[PDB]
């Protein structure tokens, strides 16, 4: 993820 | 594609912390995690939790599971969080974050600007603006400084704002001082040509939203 | 409870290559995904690289970001005193259900020139004496490195009450801000010629002093 998003 | 922050500035311990955050330049209801991060003072950072924007389906820290919720309001292109039973370890910055556009040239993350939630029992009071009239002690060498005291407020934070934003140059205004109080006080200056000391005006807009004032006082050079 | 834990501070000189490490177990780094952040001064977190090395549009070619086993590594080629800031890592524990970040890494870039502070002190508002009260307002501004040492006095005696003192504070150009008051009654203020600041910065020192004779 670009950053925090699914794992 | 940007984001803003609502909320209380102040709140008081086991009541519940309510944020908003609005987007603007994109869709709430987009493929993506929306997730609330706070930062607390010494600057650590905590995950609360994510929202996906298309089903709405939502994750959470497991350390705060029980106390939050995070929700969409398609209708405002919202995001909002709750936080329930807050004591003195909430008190932080809080920003809401969208992950941002999976291709190969992203700008990245989406940040907001944050708002800082201080959850405690004391009331909220407003400021008291003196103005900081220059000296010749303070005109030395052709540039004076003035300014605006924002004294004895709580909580964090006030802003000021110099002509209603319309002079920029040569403003600094400090970061905020802990009483032994409890309350703050900060001090915001401009520094001038001392010919304009005569002729222009110099008005200080201080701001505070938790207490819901405003003040906008004119600052003057007055021998004694 | 930290599970990604970073060296606190890390120092650089310009055009140096330096590296931040980031140490985590097997559940978060050992298998996940590592981003790194960059916070400056009054600023939200700007993320730097996401996959454990990708770099968001933008972001300058000398970073880079690496990550084996259960560590990843944040490097800087060339630095820049432009990279003065905050760093962090950040993936996601399987153990804890959570994204989390790490302790944080403060960088600073040396070989900046020290430099002496500009100090205003201003007296109290007539306002506020009509207010029974007297505020001594002083401005520590543009300072390099970031330790100074504040001190009032009435007419020649030290004053330790009273007196609220800010830390230094890092302004957006790599220089440091601070400010101290003086909380008086507006008799306090009529009951002494002069009140001054005392500013010693690097072992040179500079008062400036308010008397109510000039009001």
């Amino acid at each position: 993820a670009v950053g925090i998003g699914a794992v | 594609v940007q984001l803003q922050e609502s909320g209380p500035g102040l709140v008081k311990p086991s009541e519940t912390l309510s944020l908003t955050c609005g987007v603007s330049g994109g869709s709430i209801s987009d493929a993506y995690y929306w997730s609330w991060i706070r930062q607390s003072p010494g600057k650590r950072l905590e995950w609360i939790g994510y929202i996906f924007g298309s089903n709405g389906g939502t994750r959470y820290n497991p350390s705060l599971r029980s106390r939050v919720s995070i929700s969409i309001d398609t209708s405002k292109n919202q995001l909002s969080l709750k936080l329930t039973s807050v004591t003195a370890a909430d008190t932080a910055v809080y920003y809401c974050v969208r992950e941002g556009v999976p291709t190969e040239a992203t700008t990245g993350d989406h940040w907001g600007q944050g708002v800082p939630v201080t959850v405690s029992s004391a009331s909220t009071k407003g400021p008291s603006v003196f103005p900081l009239a220059p000296s010749s002690r303070s005109t030395s060498e052709s540039t004076a400084a003035l300014g605006c005291l924002v004294k004895d407020y709580f909580p964090e934070p006030v802003t000021v704002s110099w002509n209603s934003g319309s002079l920029t140059s040569g403003v600094h205004t400090f970061p905020a001082v802990l009483q032994s109080s409890g309350l703050y006080s900060l001090s915001s200056v401009v520094t001038v040509p001392s010919s304009s000391l005569g002729t222009q005006t110099y008005v200080c807009n201080v701001n505070h939203k938790p207490s819901n004032t405003k003040v906008d006082k004119r600052v003057e050079i007055k021998t004694c | 409870q930290f599970v990604l834990t970073q060296p606190p501070s890390m120092s650089g000189a310009p055009g140096q290559r330096v590296t931040i490490s980031c140490t985590g177990t097997n559940s978060n780094i050992g298998v996940n995904y590592v981003q790194w952040y960059q916070q400056f001064p009054g600023t939200a977190p700007k993320l730097l690289i996401y996959e454990n090395y990708k770099r968001p549009s933008g972001i300058s070619d000398r970073f880079s970001g690496s990550q084996s086993g259960s560590s990843a590594s944040l490097t800087i080629t060339g630095l820049q005193s432009e990279d003065e800031a905050d760093y962090y890592c950040q993936s996601y524990d399987i153990s804890l259900g959570a994204h989390v970040f790490g302790s944080g890494t403060e960088l600073t870039v040396l070989g900046q020139p020290k430099a002496a502070p500009s100090v205003t002190l201003f007296p109290p508002s007539s306002e506020e004496l009509q207010a029974n009260k007297a505020t001594l307002v002083c401005l520590i501004s543009d300072f390099y490195p970031g330790a100074v040492e504040v001190a009032w006095k009435a007419d020649g005696s030290a004053v330790n009450a009273g007196v609220e003192t800010t830390k230094p504070s890092k302004q957006s150009n790599n220089k440091y801000a601070a400010s101290s008051y003086l909380s008086l009654t507006s008799d306090q203020w009529k009951s002494h010629k002069s009140y001054s600041c005392q500013v010693t910065h690097e072992g040179s020192t500079v008062e400036k002093t308010v008397a109510p004779a000039e009001c």
